[PDB]
């Protein structure tokens, strides 16, 4: 009779809760920068190759396409609040770029 | 039922909090210290008549205790004495312990507590993985039939066995009123206890333990509850793991499967299987496995193995069917290299000198041992030389001289056996 | 040591001679389980006596123990079984075994 | 590499936003509006570049191209 008992796991949207708010209190970039910056080589290969992009240009882009999905994000819940969701579908998003004016 | 409570308390170091074995162990985001504390914005909200700070009860909005986080005196918004200090004030739901007629010791609502309300912080010796493997094992060697440690995280445990609080006296309940809960304490992490419902007066305070055994054997649950399982432990156990040792089982070509499977077909089916427990042999089983030839070298050394332990006499006459239908030359020579014919003098002198059994019995399982002797490739008397199994085979022979088919076939085999030559062996000087 | 090289390939002793050389370590480690056709665990018996894993005290292998066989009545059974005359050969064999590839 | 945006970084992207629950298909969709917001910022700090007679693209072009599209970025030299 040397057996543990468990701790269980958490209620879905406690730690969600947890991490929403770890997460708005820090200000680190979220987004990998190996990846986005070969992402930013791909889209760039298309034009004109033998384009030198200087570490401050990637962190510019890295920062502004940051600031963009986070104000789409929030713009996201507001519309899922309307439609008494708690959860974001794909709908939301392109009614969301609808309103804003980005998507015709 | 009469009061247990300090009798209960006797039985054990009374602890106010809990007790590290280091610093290092049991620290909030595995230690990593976030300076930036989760301070509450909830506004201190003093009633003028009795002084209290009501600040973050049940029905505000504290984020903090939401999120299962305690307010910390000097960095939060609401103030010192705010309503979400309950771990570190300590202020427990009033508990007594009685007497149980199969569980012992149990922990019972001295008062009607409310639904979400904290009952009682579990307390104890907060541990590593290695201190928690040999408290175990002593506990085990000291035949202890009581759980007391709880997984506060990965790799960090809780001891209740010697020091802590009244929480260690709480039964297992399959439809449980309480239940535990995990929180952050400042820097630190506490594991307490909480009620799922409303519990009145004289009620027994119960949670789900969810035992993770850690290989150990099933407890049987006297809970109580109609949706009870049973035993103590959501990992299906019972006797479907080993029926005879591991070298012995596969011997017998049997695995986990096969021992599985029997068990399944009849303990879950109103008929007795044992506990584990290799002294006695259950002989239904041996004779309902099923047999497959071997090909294998280190199932020969498992068959050798089996030989060389097992005293059980259907057993070794299941192996020797098994070597019977088995007919590869290379494990044969393995077996003559294990000296399977040693292994099989002692076999044939249990059964066949000693007297165990039925005359009619003992002759059908020498009708069945001498046959694979006779069929094993064999080029040197070298080989028989390391058993003198021969001798045994007169012996035999001559003890059920009225068997006359068992002495006309131990003919033969001498017969064969002695046209061999000896291995020539180099003399050593001396 | 059931590897492709070999042992007695640093050695003096002919190729037709490897299994003659390994029933002489293996009888001189008083092996009884071994028989003349399993290669293997002559082998094995040469590589344990010319490479132990567990040498004694003050002892690199375990190539003295060949001082303790008569050499004689193998040479006397083989000229018997197979009309070879092998006496000189034991003794080489025994030599190159205490230490391979002497300079002589 | 548009895949080397991973899963766990666009969740947390999303929860920064302050989000809670997040649908399984959603995914693919934030990648298609990312690279295409890249995509316009990329074109047109590119031909700014072209226009400058260089051959590496530097910050100054880049809060150039986002500035000129209502999205301007403090703390790089603008
Ligand atoms: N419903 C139940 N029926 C039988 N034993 C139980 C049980 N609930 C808990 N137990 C036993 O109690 C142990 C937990 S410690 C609980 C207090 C202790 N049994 C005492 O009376 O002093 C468990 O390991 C289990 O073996
Ligand atoms: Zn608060
Ligand atoms: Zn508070
Ligand atoms: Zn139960």
């Amino acid at each position: 009779t040397g057996g543990v008992m468990k701790p269980h796991r958490y209620r879905p949207g406690t730690v969600a809760l947890r991490e929403i708010r770890r997460y708005q209190k820090s200000t680190e970039l979220l987004i990998r920068k190996l990846p986005f910056q070969r992402l930013v080589r791909e889209i760039a290969q298309d034009f004109k190759t033998d384009l030198r992009f200087q570490s401050a240009a990637i962190g510019a882009l890295q920062e502004a396409s940051e600031a963009y999905l986070v104000g789409l994000f929030e713009d996201t819940n507001l519309c899922a609040i309307h439609a008494k969701r708690v959860t974001i579908m794909p709908k939301d998003i392109q009614l969301a770029r609808r309103i804003r004016g980005e998507r015709a | 039922p009469a009061d247990k409570t300090e009798e209960a308390l006797t039985t054990f170091k009374t602890l106010s909090q809990n007790s590290y074995q280091n610093k290092t162990l049991g620290n909030a985001h595995n230690g990593r210290s976030t300076a930036d504390g989760m301070s509450c914005d909830c506004e201190e909200n003093w009633d003028t008549v009795s002084g209290i700070n009501n600040a973050c009860g049940e029905y505000s909005e504290c984020i903090n205790r939401l999120t299962s986080i305690e307010c910390i005196s000097g960095t939060c918004s609401c103030g010192d004495d705010c309503q979400n200090q309950r771990f570190q004030k300590k202020q427990y739901a009033p508990i007594a312990v009685f007497e149980t007629e199969k569980k012992g010791y149990g922990v019972r609502a001295q008062a009607d507590i409310r639904q979400d309300a904290f009952i009682y912080e579990y307390l104890g010796e907060v541990i590593d993985e290695s201190t928690f493997r040999k408290r175990k094992e002593n506990y085990d060697n000291q035949g202890l039939e009581h759980f007391y440690f709880m997984m506060l995280q990965k790799g960090e445990f809780i001891d209740a066995t010697a020091k802590g609080g009244l929480g260690r006296f709480c039964n297992h309940s399959c439809r449980p009123n309480a239940y535990v809960d995990k929180w952050e304490v400042g820097n630190k992490l506490r594991m307490g206890i909480f009620a799922k419902r409303e519990i009145y007066k004289g009620e027994e305070i119960c949670f789900d333990y969810n035992v993770d055994r850690y290989g150990a054997n099933p407890q049987k649950c006297y809970c109580g509850e109609d949706n009870c399982i049973g035993f103590l432990g959501g990992r299906t156990q019972t006797d479907s793991a080993n029926i005879l040792p591991v070298p012995i089982a596969e011997a017998l070509g049997s695995t986990n499967a096969q021992e599985q499977r029997w068990v399944r077909l009849m303990k879950e089916q109103n008929k007795s299987i044992k506990a584990s427990d290799y002294s006695s042999i259950n002989e239904d089983y041996v004779n309902s496995l099923e047999m497959r030839p071997i090909a294998d070298k280190d199932e020969a050394s498992k068959v050798t193995s089996a030989l060389l332990k097992t005293q059980d006499y259907i057993i070794l006459r299941k192996l020797i069917e098994r070597v019977s239908l088995t007919k590869d030359p290379e494990v044969l020579k393995e077996i003559v290299r294990l000296r399977g014919y040693q292994c099989v003098a002692n076999i044939l002198t249990m059964i066949v000198l000693d007297q165990e059994q039925q005359q009619v019995d003992v002759e059908s399982f020498t009708l069945s041992v001498l046959d694979m002797l006779e069929s094993w490739p064999n080029s040197s008397r070298n080989r028989i030389s390391s058993s003198q199994i021969e001798s045994v085979l007169e012996s035999v022979k001559t003890k059920l001289k009225k068997i006359q088919p068992i002495g006309k076939k131990i003919n033969s085999l001498l017969n064969s056996w002695s046209k061999l030559e000896i291995s020539y062996k180099i003399p050593k000087s001396q | 040591p059931q590897g492709e090289m070999d042992l007695l390939d640093s050695t003096r002793i002919h190729p037709e001679d490897y299994s003659l050389a390994r029933k002489m370590a293996a009888d001189a480690l008083d092996i009884e389980d071994i028989d003349d056709d399993d290669e293997s665990a002559m082998r094995n018996a040469i590589y344990e006596m010319v490479f132990p894993r567990s040498p004694p005290k003050d002892e690199d292998d375990l190539t003295f123990k060949l001082d303790e066989l008569i050499l004689d009545d193998y040479a006397t059974e083989l000229e018997r079984k197979h009309q070879l005359k092998k006496r000189s050969t034991l003794q080489i064999i025994k030599e190159e075994l205490q230490s391979r590839y002497r300079e002589i | 590499n548009i895949q080397g945006i991973t899963k766990p970084a666009i969740r947390r992207l999303a929860r920064r936003g302050g989000v809670k629950r997040i649908s399984g298909l959603i995914y693919e969709e934030t990648r298609g509006v990312l690279k295409v917001f890249l995509e316009n910022v990329i074109r047109d700090a590119v031909t700014y570049t072209e226009h400058a007679k260089r051959k590496t693209v530097t910050a100054m072009d880049v809060v150039y191209a986002l500035k000129r599209q209502g999205r301007t970025l403090y703390g790089f030299g603008g």
